[PDB]
């Protein structure tokens, strides 16, 4: 309960960084969320859209 | 400036692919300018074929 301070920065810490790199996986409305899946799966001008 | 037929003037365009578009003449996918066509066939064909 006491130590809960310097842990509580350690855990803010380690959640921010899984938040960002959890939202690696996310789309925002492109087809994929994989960088080799887009280009290897559509034509130069679709693929730089999605 | 060249022929090709009427429905080959569709890989006349940036971004394109398809044999007139990526073995004979390809634009710049930063092109510039405008495309001109029009139906010759009165010119540009002759009996026995041209």
């Amino acid at each position: 309960s006491a130590l809960g301070k310097l842990q509580d920065v350690v855990n803010q810490n380690a959640q921010a960084l899984n938040t960002l790199v959890k939202q690696l996986s996310s789309n925002f409305g492109a087809i994929s969320s994989v960088l080799n899946d887009i280009l290897s799966r559509l034509d130069k001008v679709e693929a730089e859209v999605q | 400036s060249f022929v090709i037929r009427g429905d080959e003037v569709r890989q006349i365009a940036p971004g394109q692919t398809g044999k007139i578009a990526d073995y004979n003449y390809k634009l710049p996918d930063d092109f510039t300018g405008c495309v001109i066509a029009w139906n010759s066939n009165n010119l540009d064909s002759k009996v026995g074929g041209n």
